[PDB]
């Protein structure tokens, strides 16, 4: 639903530049706010808990 | 376009309901132009090669999301 | 003893050096089977490190990676 | 230089220096690990 889709690449041929989207794509994981699931209301924390 | 989602995961009934999930993220979500592509890696007891497998299985897959899935180790 | 010093392109840093680092130096020298490799590396990915690494293990079975 | 004294010095504490892992595929008593905290080369 975002802007700079960036994919990280084939690094294991030539390439050691970084994925600049990392904490991006990992800030998405830290706002993932559900209601839903079989083991319950499965949310993450500021440390990336349940 | 499409998504490689890569997991450590060998026993096939998790195959099997991974290959649902993976379904029915492309069911309840619309007809969004997104697919989805499974990847599933195996044990190996020596840790050098299940990094081995992770690279030469996950990096070219382009994964996003990877998923140890396997506590029993006899190790 | 068998020891493997690798680099990649830092400082312009050639290999004939350090070949001629060890050779004529060591007058300690009290271990018969000591010998250095040295080797530079284009890529510095993950994957050709763990191959480079398992190919200089079985590589006459070098004990110090540098 | 470091590597070779360590190497040295534990040779004349024990014989069997050579102890190495064959290969990455197919599946610790005296490491310099240990040894090598009071080391001092070229002054
Ligand atoms: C992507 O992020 C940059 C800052 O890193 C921002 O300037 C830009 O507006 C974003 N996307 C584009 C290309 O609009
Ligand atoms: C909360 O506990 C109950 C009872 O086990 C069960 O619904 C589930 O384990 C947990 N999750 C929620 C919020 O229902
Ligand atoms: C999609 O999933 C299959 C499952 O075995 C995998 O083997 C394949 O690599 C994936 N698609 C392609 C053609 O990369
Ligand atoms: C590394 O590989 C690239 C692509 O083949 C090449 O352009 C570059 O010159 C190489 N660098 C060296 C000096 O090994
Ligand atoms: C240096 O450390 C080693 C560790 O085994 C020890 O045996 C040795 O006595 C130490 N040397 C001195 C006297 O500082």
């Amino acid at each position: 639903e975002k802007e700079n889709i960036t994919d990280p690449p084939r690094g294991c041929v030539g390439n050691t530049n970084i994925w600049k989207t990392g904490p991006l794509f990992k800030r998405v994981l830290m706002s993932s706010k559900y209601a839903d699931g079989v083991t319950g209301r499965v949310e993450f924390n500021e440390d990336g808990d349940r | 376009k499409i998504v490689n989602i890569g997991a450590v995961l060998s026993t096939r009934k998790h195959e099997q309901m991974f290959r649902e999930a993976v379904n029915q993220a492309n069911k309840r979500h619309g007809s969004w132009k997104i697919q989805l592509n499974a990847t599933s890696v195996t044990h190996k007891p020596n840790a050098i090669q299940m990094a081995l497998s992770v690279c030469e299985d996950l990096i070219s897959s382009q994964v996003y999301a990877i998923l140890v899935s396997h506590p029993p180790t006899p190790n | 003893l068998n020891i493997a010093v690798l680099l990649g392109h830092s400082h312009d840093v050639t290999e004939r050096e350090l070949r001629n680092l060890w050779g004529p130096e060591q007058a300690t020298g009290l271990p018969l089977d000591v010998n250095v490799v040295a080797l530079l590396m284009n890529r510095t990915d993950p994957k050709s490190l763990i191959t480079h690494v398992c190919d200089l293990m079985s590589g006459a079975r070098i004990h110090g990676l540098v | 230089g470091i590597l070779t004294t360590a190497a040295s010095s534990m040779l004349e504490k024990f014989s069997y220096i050579p102890e190495a892992k064959a290969s990455c595929y197919g599946q610790p008593l005296h490491t310099l690990h240990q040894f090598m905290v009071n080391v001092t080369w070229d002054g």
